[PDB]
């Protein structure tokens, strides 16, 4: 067992906001568990360097509440994984929902099996830090997208780590309270500013490691800043390697076609009624807010919803 | 009310241990107290000759804890009565579990058993003893139990037992002569089948009919007391006996069995979970050392209870916790009183106190030592040669309990033979291998108990319908083995050398005679020694030197061959006087003549 | 001893081979040592010839080590249900002068590494063999650990290879490398543990066994070393310890701490004993137990 | 039967067939019984305990077992498969998978074959093929028609929702298919010594079984692959040349099957194999069993 019979429970609920620990890519010293949700999959297979990327060398065992997991002996952080469901005759290759790093193939997007061990610098920030107290203090917002702010070159963008003491100063230098970045979850395409989103449980490449934006936050905290993360519930991104039609069938998506048409995003939006999809949203939340100790997160539409 | 608030209480507690005092018939001078267990039952009435025996004259009231309750006016001591419980749809007549006395309408117990309500009024004039009374202090004396079965003990006419009342005198007399310390009796508790022995009981609380009343089994104990002797009861809760009208289903469903089908001797075990069960069980082990001022209580066939196939695994808790919550009770409530069980697994701390993870019991029957030494002198002289090691080895296990010798009625019965029966050579020979045992017996550590008539050698096994074979204490040899069995006993009683049973009270001299069969050990306590030397073969031994710590002269102070015991009379002077040099890395050593199978046991001088 | 009118399974030959060896080693050589590993309970393998024994100093507590063993493979959901096999070793933990043995036989064959017997993931099983270790040291018997056992090794021991020194750079292997150091240091210089006769331990509690913990007491003469174990990861607050001695108490070692790579839960140095009854006891000392961890006590001096 | 025998039961068994058949002439008593007693299906006048048939017991262990191995190492175990048959004809038997199989965490038929999703269907459908091949009548419990994943709870009904998706309505279909067989053709219906031949059984590395079930004229010839591999230009010898035709494909893709598959129209070679005249050349399917008839 990686998965409690207890914490199958939970998940049947929807109460497992801390589903991130069972679920994505997990490193141990000899391989790494994988844990995928695939409710209407007949076979969950995870394909990688570590495996000679074959489907049958290491297939995934089905748990309670469509949930698979499985054992990789020999998968290893930095490695890049895919995983192969097979719904009846059809088979297709998915990103992983939960991944906490994914890096593009072609450098121009591939989940990677990530640690994100990370030693924080920000103790006394955190116990200052007011919350609903904070209405009866100053907040001034700053609202940033990392990639527009400031430059090294034409076209070349700054890393979570360079743009710290660089930003963290001129935030200071004006006397705003927080930074509002614009979404960091991963997203393909950089025009939609982050907007529509195909890791939410990792952080976009294109500034770093999960653990340069760790140490960004680590550094804003430090120098007194906070920082309020834009978040998309409302709505997932369009690409298919990602979220659509995950288990080869509606998933993340409404089931009935009625539903599913929506101005704005269609079949693209959450369907809420599925406590799967819960568990997914709300262990972001948290997710966000514990293992990067962000002090806010932005709805975006919530007319939409 | 009948029931106090604090009662019922204790009974949903489990602690009930005075339960007798409210539970079962209870007389006053215009009528009997009527109180019964039945938590399943829709209704509860007394039936009796005082009433019609008419099912709507007295129904008892639902208490709390399923306690049912009732006074009826003119029930009086030596009626019958009967308990008519009512299962919803069905109806159905039980006796009293709590039945102070139980008694045949038809004068056949296996036909009929009914309940007699009785008063326990019993003066003790026992008041020297039990002041004098010591239990678990007992560790550090003499302990020597004579078994009993009384109604096949003796008869007072061919096929008619003695009376409780008429037995006192004889069964005291004789205990004395022999010089036993406590009396073991077989199940006392009422039993419909008399070749049951007493081990399927259906009236805990009742003494058996066949003896007498109540009253006269108090007589008995309270006589023997006097007369210096102790009273161990057997008692079983092991299981109960298999009788419609006993505990089997009591309210229609499982009460005192398990209430689930797969756990469940088949099905007519305790449930010890239930709250109610461990009262009834522990109420009646204090019951018997309360009103019949019984000094030790032994527990049979404890393997039967701490395993359930004799993740929760073979072991049953419920059992080990009664047990020791069982002993505890008892050692609280008499701190004097004395626990035996009898384990044939090797369960490690049977003899433990409970603050240790034991049982809680005091003593442990040594059947190893029992099945090892039997096994031993059954075979051949010229071949116990050959397995040397059975007798040595006995030993390696001698203290890991507090033990008891185990010589008991099981091993003379079913085709096991008698003790004499089963050892071997011609009548000279058996008499001399059965006085060997003893001697063996009483010099290795552990208490020592004997069934009746292993004392004279008896021929033929226990036969429960008839008394033992008497005749036999004419014929020479068999009054031998009596005068020896007493002699050991005298012995036993007065050198306290032979009271402690620790490794402390125990020095090898020598074991590695395999040759000759000859084995040469010391019991020790502070400067008093007793030395054993005992030949397993007919050959006498001439110029056989032992060696010994101490020097001077050496006085022999029993002698298996001697013809009092009707033995060959091969004898030392009884003055021997030891050689300064060594033998068996000792300063000393004695140079004996070994008589054949025999046993001499002897002491330094002051 | 055994071989599978006489009729005799024991080789006895052997059995006197045996005692005339171990007879002629300590004539020769006084302060030598003599072990013998039995698999039978035949008695009196440690015990001197001129009691019938075979004649060795010490015997192998192979017991000890096979039920110790079954106990920790279970996961700590089990653990209720097996208890008296945690409990029911020192019944016959003083029949024999004995070692408790943890060698190659059981690192190899497919029986898998001692890391590998542990339940549950890898700071789980860093713990429980943190644990395992912590009671075996405070268990009475002298200690004995195969090559590789010090740091948790994954593989299981193979004579055509050298051991994987390479995960010494892991901090959880070199945690219980650390562990068993701390372990040995104690065991060195604290006299309570060097008497593994009945004297040297008494039972603290025994009967926890919804949360499958153990209290229990070790001492020689004046000086005593109070051991606690948690094996269940559930950590236990404000678990009170019946003890004999009021007053300060220290804490000697902490299997949790984090120089051994454990949650750093643990009581900060000084405990004080609370003047009231627990366990049958005088004081009790109101503790907290780390998750799978051993914590070793003592009165202040 | 015991309690060392209990005559009283004995007696009792024996009267007990005696006296139905002769008040119903064509009743049908059997009986499980768990030792190796001789002779209950055989009749009370030759001291046998009189019933008509008892279930194999034996098959259904050294079956199950078999299967619940991998095909990697169903290799080392190829006697338990092959050995049934020195057993299957000392009394008149029905083959058995019944509820007690299926409870107190034995796990359902499908949840004991190994492997992802496919090959456990793949498993229970061979299963099955080689228990309606093997001689004695055949018993299925309730839910096994299906494959259905959770073992037998009294306590509510079964996994009909199951029969909606593919591979458990293929097992039903591959279940129906293998009873029309069954009646159909007689060399089914003869579980004699007679009936049997062997074509091969030595073929332990690739885990192969082949066989002959006959009747007078009629043959049925069963193949069997017990590993994933598909099996290319494996030949089985045969009594008859001529045409053969593959009556039931396990591995169609009707039952969830891959599809490989001989598809009927299969000719026989005149060159001797497995000591036998003629030789079909044939796939073996994945996992698969396949049967065949001389065509007519």
């Amino acid at each position: 067992s990686w998965l409690t019979e207890e914490d199958i429970r939970r998940w049947e609920s929807g109460t497992f906001y801390d589903s991130y620990r069972k679920l994505g890519a997990h490193p141990d010293e000899e391989g790494t568990w994988f844990c995928v949700w695939a409710p209407h999959a007949d076979a969950v297979s995870v394909l990688g360097a570590f495996n000679n990327w074959d489907p049958e060398a290491h297939q995934l065992e089905r748990y309670g509440a469509g949930l698979w997991a499985g054992y990789v002996p020999g998968a290893l952080p930095g490695h890049a994984y895919k995983y192969r469901i097979r719904h009846g005759f059809y088979q297709a290759d998915k990103t992983d929902p939960y991944a906490f790093a994914m890096e593009p193939p072609t450098g121009s997007l591939a989940s990677i099996i990530t640690r994100l061990d990370y030693t924080w610098h920000d103790d006394a920030w955190m116990q200052r830090r007011k919350g609903p107290a904070s209405l009866y203090e100053p907040v001034s917002i700053y609202e940033v997208h990392l990639g527009s702010w400031r430059h090294k070159q034409p076209g070349v963008s700054f890393s979570y780590r360079e743009i710290a003491e660089p930003l963290a100063d001129y935030v200071q230098d004006l006397g705003f309270t927080h930074v509002e970045l614009l979404p960091i979850m991963e997203h393909p395409y950089y025009g939609s500013w982050g907007y529509q989103v195909v890791g939410y449980y990792a952080p976009t490449f294109r500034y770093g490691t999960p653990q340069d934006l760790m140490y960004l936050i680590d550094y804003l905290h430090q120098r007194g800043i906070g920082v309020i993360l834009d978040w998309v519930p409302s709505h997932f991104a369009a690409d298919p390697q990602g979220l659509v039609y995950f288990d080869g069938t509606t998933l993340f998506e409404y089931d009935d076609p009625r539903m599913r048409h929506h101005p704005d995003w269609g079949t693209y939006v959450f369907d809420y009624n599925k406590p799967g999809v819960r568990n997914f949203l709300i262990s972001n939340a948290l997710f966000w807010l514990d293992y990067y100790h962000v002090d806010g997160l932005r709805v975006d539409a919530v007319a939409s919803m | 009310s009948w029931l106090t608030e604090e009662d019922i209480r204790r009974w949903e507690s489990g602690t009930f241990y005075d339960s007798y005092r409210k539970l079962g018939a209870h007389p006053d001078e215009e009528g009997t107290w009527f109180c019964v267990w039945a938590p399943h039952a829709d209704a509860v009435s007394v039936l009796g000759a005082f009433n019609n025996w008419d099912p709507e004259a007295h129904q008892l009231e639902r208490y709390g804890a399923g306690l049912w309750a009732g006074y009826v006016p003119g029930a009086l001591p030596g009626h019958a009565y009967k308990y008519r419980i009512r299962h919803g749809f069905y109806q159905a007549d039980k006796t009293d579990p709590y039945a102070f006395a139980m008694e045949p309408p038809t004068g056949s117990p296996i036909e009929g058993l009914a309940s007699i309500i009785t008063r326990l009024d019993y003066t003790w004039h026992d008041d020297a003893w039990m002041q004098r009374r010591k239990g678990p202090a007992s560790l550090y004396e003499p302990v020597s139990i004579y078994e009993v079965h009384l109604g096949s003990w003796r008869h007072k006419q061919p096929g008619v037992s003695f009376s409780y009342r008429e037995i006192a005198e004889p069964l005291a007399d004789y205990v004395q002569d022999l010089g036993f310390t406590h009396v073991e009796l077989l199940p006392i508790m009422e039993h419909p089948y008399y070749g049951s022995w007493g081990y399927q009981v259906v009236g805990y609380y009742a003494p058996t009919f066949r003896y007498g009343t109540p009253q006269d089994l108090m007589y008995l104990i309270d006589y023997l007391h006097q007369r210096g002797i102790g009273v161990i009861l057997d008692w079983v809760p092991s299981h109960f006996a298999a009788d419609p009208q006993g505990l089997v289903y009591f309210d229609g469903t499982t009460l005192f069995e398990y209430d689930d089908p797969r756990m469940r001797w088949g099905t007519y075990v305790f449930d010890y979970n239930k709250p109610g069960v461990r009262n009834f069980l522990i109420s009646n082990a204090l019951f018997w050392l309360d009103y019949y001022h019984v000094d030790g209580l032994r527990v049979d066939a404890v393997a039967s209870m701490l395993y359930r196939d004799y993740f929760g695994g073979r072991e049953n808790l419920e059992a080990i916790d009664f047990i020791k919550k069982f002993n505890e009770t008892v050692y609280l409530h008499f701190p004097e009183a004395i626990t035996i069980a009898e384990e044939s697994t090797a369960w490690p701390g049977v003899s433990a106190p409970t603050y240790n993870n034991g049982l809680g019991f005091l003593y442990k029957w040594n059947m190893g030592w029992m099945h090892d030494t039997l096994d031993y002198m059954r075979r051949d002289p010229v071949h116990r040669k050959y397995h040397h090691d059975t007798l040595t080895f006995s030993l390696w296990y001698a203290f890991s309990e507090h033990y008891i010798l185990p010589l008991s009625h099981d091993e003379v019965v079913h085709g096991k033979g008698s003790l004499w029966t089963k050892m071997p050579g011609d009548d000279w020979q058996k008499a001399a291998n059965l006085r060997l045992l003893y001697g063996h017996m009483w010099g290795h550590p552990g208490k020592k108990l004997l069934f009746m008539g292993g004392e004279f050698g008896q021929h033929h096994e226990w036969n429960h319908d008839t008394q033992l074979e008497w005749h036999l204490l004419d014929q020479p040899y068999h009054r031998g083995i009596q005068a020896w069995v007493r002699d050991l006993n005298h012995l036993y009683r007065t050198h306290p050398a032979l009271w402690h049973d620790g490794p402390e009270g125990f020095e090898w001299i020598d074991f590695n005679d395999r040759d000759q069969s000859v084995i040469c050990y010391l019991r020790k306590h502070t400067d008093r020694l007793l030395l054993f030397v005992l030949n397993f073969t007919p050959v006498p031994r001439e110029h056989y030197r032992v060696g010994v710590p101490i020097g001077g002269p050496w006085r022999e102070v029993l002698n298996s061959d001697a013809v009092a015991y009707g033995g060959s009379g091969m004898g030392n002077f009884g003055r021997v006087e030891a050689v300064p040099e060594s033998w068996h890395g000792r300063p000393f050593h004695l140079e004996l003549t070994l008589p054949p199978l025999a046993i001499l046991i002897l002491e330094p001088e002051s | 001893l055994y071989r599978d009118i006489f009729g005799g399974r024991e080789n006895l030959e052997a059995i006197d081979f045996i005692k005339k060896f171990n007879e002629t080693v300590y004539l020769h050589f006084p302060e030598a040592i003599t072990i013998a590993e039995e698999s039978t309970a035949w008695p009196g393998v440690s015990a001197p010839t001129y009691n019938n024994g075979l004649g060795f100093l010490y015997k192998w507590n192979m017991g000890w080590m096979h039920d110790t063993l079954d106990y920790m493979r279970r996961d700590p959901v089990h653990r209720k249900y097996h208890h008296d096999t945690l409990t029911f070793s020192l019944w016959y933990a003083f029949s024999e002068h004995y070692i408790l043995p943890l060698s190659h036989d059981e690192v190899v064959h497919g029986k898998g590494s001692l890391w590998t017997k542990m339940p549950g993931d890898d700071w789980q099983k860093a713990a429980n063999l943190r644990l395992l270790y912590g009671h075996m040291w405070g268990h009475p018997g002298k200690k004995l650990l195969f090559m590789g056992g010090e740091f948790g090794q994954h593989h299981e021991w193979n004579h055509d290879t050298q051991l994987e020194w390479h995960l010494l750079d892991q901090p959880y292997h070199r945690g219980i490398q650390a562990w068993v150091r701390d372990l040995n240091h104690l065991y060195r210089t604290h006299p309570a543990l060097w008497h593994d006769g009945p004297e040297g331990f008494e039972w603290i509690d025994f009967n926890d066994r919804d949360q499958s913990v153990i209290c229990y007491l070790r001492k020689h003469t004046d000086r005593l070393l109070l051991f606690v174990l948690n094996f269940t990861p559930v950590p236990r607050e404000h678990y009170r310890v019946g003890v004999p001695i009021g007053g300060p108490w220290r804490e000697v070692l902490n299997s949790d701490a984090v120089a051994y790579g454990g949650s750093g839960m643990g009581n900060f140095g000084r405990v004080e004993a609370v003047p009231e009854s627990w366990h049958g006891r005088p004081f009790h000392l109101e503790l907290t137990l780390p998750p799978l961890a051993i914590l070793i006590l003592e009165p202040e001096s």
